[PDB]
């Protein structure tokens, strides 16, 4: 039981965490996404005209 | 150029969107749990002693 106590407690500090890493990591790849449409949306404002 | 950089940039986003749920479901599940052992614990403790 004690053991697993020690376990458990770890198991549930860096999974946490860790999502908590990346979802911070999705912001980078998602918004990086968002400029390279920003981008895009730049050069378009001057191909139409 | 930034369209396939985008569209791939894309299919990581969401895929890593992927692991964050079940991850967070993972967390969801080891929740329920920590809440029963919240007292527990302490009960644990004086057995041994």
């Amino acid at each position: 039981g004690v053991s697993k106590l020690n376990e458990a407690k770890a198991l549930v500090d860096e999974l946490n965490r860790k999502a908590g890493e990346q979802s911070v990591l999705l912001k980078t790849k998602q918004d990086e996404a968002d400029a390279a449409l920003q981008m895009i949306t730049v050069s378009m404002q001057d191909a139409s005209e | 150029e930034l369209k396939e950089k985008f569209q791939s940039r894309t299919s990581e986003a969401a895929k890593l969107e992927a692991e964050v749920s079940k991850a967070q479901e993972t967390i969801k599940a080891a929740e329920v749990l920590i809440n029963q052992l919240d007292r527990e614990h302490k009960r644990w403790n004086a057995q041994v002693v």
